[PDB]
C-alpha cells in the first residue's frame, strides 16, 4: 500500500506494566539480599571463643 | 614406659590438624570449584593409635552454587565451633593428667 508509512509496534500499556513490575520484583530481591547479609552477620559470631 | 599420654596427645594433635584443615575451609569458602574436605576424627585417631604417625575426605555437599564451591558455610561453623570446644577439653584432659603425675610425684 503505498503513499503510506509504518510506525513501531511498542504497545505502551505492556510496557509500562512491564516496568512496574520490574520495579516491585528488583525491590523484593533487595529485600531477600538484606536478609540474607544480616544472617550471615549474625552467624559469624559462631566461630568465637 | 610413659605411653600412658599417648592417646590425648595423638587425639589432640589430630583436632589442630582438623582446625587446620576446617580453617582451609573457611578460607577458600570463595574460589570457585573447591569442593570442601573433611578428616574422620575417630577412624583416624584409631588408625594413628594402632600404628603411629591422613586421607582428606570430601565433605558431602548439600545446595548445589554453579561455581563449583561446596563449602556450605552453616555447617563449617558448627564443624569448626566443635573442633575448638574439643581441642580446650583435650588439653584440660591433657592438663589433667600431667598434673597428677607431677602431683603423686613430689
Amino acid at each position: 500500500m503505498s503513499g503510506v508509512l509504518e510506525g513501531s509496534n511498542v504497545k505502551p500499556v505492556e510496557a509500562m506494566t512491564d516496568m512496574i513490575a520490574n520495579a516491585r520484583r528488583f525491590e523484593m530481591q533487595m529485600k531477600v539480599i538484606t536478609s540474607v547479609d544480616e544472617n550471615e552477620g549474625r552467624a559469624n559470631q559462631l566461630l568465637s571463643m | 614406659l610413659d605411653a600412658a599420654l599417648r592417646f590425648q596427645q595423638e587425639a589432640l594433635n589430630l583436632r589442630a590438624q582438623r582446625q587446620e584443615i576446617l580453617a582451609a575451609n573457611i578460607a577458600n569458602a570463595d574460589t570457585p570449584g573447591y569442593q570442601a574436605r573433611d578428616i574422620d576424627f575417630a577412624s583416624e585417631l584409631k588408625k594413628v593409635m594402632v600404628r603411629g604417625r591422613v586421607d582428606l575426605l570430601y565433605r558431602v555437599p548439600d545446595q548445589p552454587s554453579l561455581d563449583g564451591n561446596t563449602v556450605d558455610m552453616d555447617r563449617e561453623r558448627t564443624q569448626f565451633a566443635d573442633n575448638s570446644l574439643k581441642y580446650q577439653m583435650g588439653l584440660t584432659v591433657l592438663g589433667s593428667q600431667l598434673k597428677g603425675m607431677m602431683n603423686v610425684l613430689q
